[PDB]
């Protein structure tokens, strides 16, 4: 009821939430799958 | 039917779905007219 | 690299939702009243 | 499909009169000939 009395201001804080959302989203790093713990680890050996 | 008359917007949704599927079809289909009209034929040559 | 194919994902997404909404509810105001709510979950996921 | 689905939107959505009269004459003559 309170947020409806102040429809305009609540639409403003909405737009603020939306803008923050898109910005917070695009600031995230990007990857395919997260490199996770498999059963093993692979070591390679190169000799001169 | 008459119910499609009274609510134009449901028909608009079915339509839009159809014209979108068609345009996407246009985008994906091979361009030229000549298909594989003739039967498959296989030759083999030597020298 | 397959991450810049996203605007077609959400393009098809909000189009499918807007249409089905305009199909069931039989108007165009209500779908706009719903697709307005999609960034509210975005800010939550991004902030998470 | 449109005839069931979209063509319902038909229902949902001077010298020209010279032609109307002339056309009306043609269908009357068509009636007579038929």
């Amino acid at each position: 009821a309170k947020v409806l009395r102040k429809t305009f201001r609540m639409m403003v804080v909405y737009i603020g939430l939306a803008v923050v959302g898109v910005f917070l989203f695009m600031r995230l790093p990007t990857s395919f799958l997260p490199t996770e713990d498999q059963g093993f680890v692979m070591v390679s050996v190169q000799l001169p | 039917a008459k119910f499609f008359i009274d609510r134009p917007i449901f028909a608009w949704v079915i339509s839009i779905f159809i014209i979108a599927a068609g345009i996407f079809g246009i985008k994906s289909l091979p361009v030229s007219q000549y298909p594989s009209v003739a039967a498959p034929t296989i030759t083999l040559h030597a020298i | 690299k397959g991450g810049s194919q996203t605007l077609i994902l959400y393009g098809l997404a909000v189009a499918a939702v807007f249409l089905v909404l305009a199909a069931l509810y039989e108007s165009w105001s209500i779908p706009l009243a719903v697709i307005l709510v999609i960034p509210l979950g975005l800010i939550g996921a991004a902030a998470g | 499909f449109l005839a069931l689905t979209l063509t319902p939107a038909l229902c949902a959505t001077g010298f020209f009169g010279w032609f109307n009269k002339k056309f009306d004459s043609w269908t009357h003559g068509y009636e007579g000939r038929v």
